């Protein structure tokens, strides 16, 4: 058992949360070239047998209650489970259209133990977003 | 038992503390990366594997253009956060 069963009925969910367009008070400019990313990343895990499901613009709330609502399903049937956040960021948080959210309060749904039909099955988390300021200046090879 | 956060993978676009570049027109570096990988070896490499993949070609390929001094010629490297206790491969 040195890989994970992979050969149930389904290979599983991938939630994508795309968020382009954020409230006007948050202060932040869109994320333009998200498209094309949601677009990729749905074409991508279609082809790896995915149940995809893009949602887009989503408000701090709406985010939760979606993972929440995910976490609450029957993923007996499932190999495993995929989410990818498309967004603004900062250090350990993802943000919704409306402000930000912490990673951890999001993936907790997830637990071994508040998700029992994920349990011994791998769950990936794919974060595109900011987590600080700092820029790598690079060095020459 | 195991631990309830076992069997998570997190993997990031870019270190912790750092910014992470997407380019309007083509789309972020990483996911761009990534599913450039996935399609290419989703069938054959086992996910660490093609996550660093992912990283070198992020690392190596894209470099930031900028009018802007403070954001010109900067690089990113992703960030793989793994916490499997097994193998993963996207196929049986
Ligand atoms: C995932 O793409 C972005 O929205 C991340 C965003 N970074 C970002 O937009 O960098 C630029 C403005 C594209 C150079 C951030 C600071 O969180």
């Amino acid at each position: 058992d040195n890989s994970y069963k992979m050969d149930y009925p389904e290979m599983g969910l991938c939630i994508i949360i795309n968020n382009k367009n954020f409230h006007k008070s948050t202060g932040m400019t869109s994320r333009s070239g998200t498209d094309v990313d949601a677009a990729n990343l749905r074409e991508t895990f279609r082809n790896l047998k995915y149940e995809v499901r893009n949602k887009n613009d989503l408000t701090r709330e709406e985010i939760v209650e979606l993972m929440r609502d995910v976490s609450k399903e029957d993923h007996s049937k499932r190999s495993s489970f995929v989410c990818v956040l498309l967004s603004h960021g900062e250090e350990g948080i993802i943000f919704g259209t409306n402000g930000p959210v912490d990673l951890k309060k999001i993936t907790n749904f997830f637990r071994g133990d508040r998700c029992r039909s994920l349990t011994g099955k791998p769950k990936l988390f794919i974060i595109q977003a900011c987590r600080g300021t700092e820029l790598d200046c690079g060095i020459e090879t | 038992k195991i631990p309830v956060e076992a069997d998570f993978l997190y993997a990031y676009s870019t270190a912790p503390g750092y910014y992470s570049w997407r380019n309007s027109k083509d789309g972020s570096w990483f996911i761009q990366s990534l599913c450039a990988m996935l399609k290419q070896y989703a069938d054959k490499l086992e996910f660490m594997h093609i996550l660093t993949r992912v990283n070198r070609k992020v690392a190596t390929e894209f470099e930031s253009f900028s009018f802007d001094a403070t954001f010109h010629a900067k690089k990113q490297i992703p960030c793989i956060v793994s916490m499997l206790t097994k193998e993963l491969y996207f196929y049986h």
